[PDB]
């Protein structure tokens, strides 16, 4: 259990293992939402100086 | 006396159910997030 | 008036056929 | 006609008043898309960062 352990943390450390890669599919959707707004924002701003 | 308030509500029920099931959302606030949902995260809005 | 030239009818944004322009303005969708 | 010495010392006045306003309006939506800018920089900046730090 220490082999499969130590193994796991450092295959794990670089990014690679599954739990680090269950929060990470979870939070470039929460960046990616912000960002979305950022964008929407802009362009109904800039819209609206033209009118 | 709670009679006469249920037949009020059962004759207000046809417009506001019409009302309700007709309710459109202005496209900003949906895109820039500005509304609420707490009476939907609890089931407490009249859908259809 | 209508025989000075002056146009007493009222002018409206349709009727000053002004140029139209274009300034970086009115993003594309989505985009990001 | 449009000839009076005084009818047409007036109407270019007239119109030297008409130019600055277009002038006035011009530089003011320069400014106010710089404005908009610096939102949308400021706001993109805030969200990626912070997202990594969290």
């Amino acid at each position: 259990q220490l082999v499969r352990l130590q193994t796991e943390l450092q295959m794990c450390l670089e990014g690679s293992h599954p739990e680090l890669q269950v929060y990470y599919s979870k939070i470039a959707a929460i960046r990616d939402y912000k960002l979305h707004r950022a964008y929407q924002r802009q362009k109904y701003e800039l819209s609206c100086i033209n009118t | 006396t709670i009679y006469e308030r249920l037949l009020e509500i059962k004759q207000m029920n046809e417009r506001v159910t019409k009302e309700i099931n007709t309710r459109s959302t202005v496209t900003f606030a949906k895109d820039l997030d500005l509304l609420s949902s707490q009476l939907s995260e609890m089931g407490l809005d009249f859908v259809g | 008036e209508v025989f000075l030239g002056d146009h007493p009818e009222p002018i409206y944004e349709s009727n000053l056929n002004l140029p139209s322009y274009n300034h970086n303005l009115t993003l594309p969708e989505d985009r990001g | 006609q449009g000839d009076n010495g005084q009818y047409a010392r007036q109407v270019r006045d007239l119109e030297e008043e008409r130019d600055l306003e277009l002038v006035r309006l011009r530089l003011f939506e320069e400014y106010r898309v710089s404005r908009s800018g610096i939102e949308f920089q400021e706001d993109i900046e805030k969200a990626k960062a912070e997202h990594e730090k969290l």
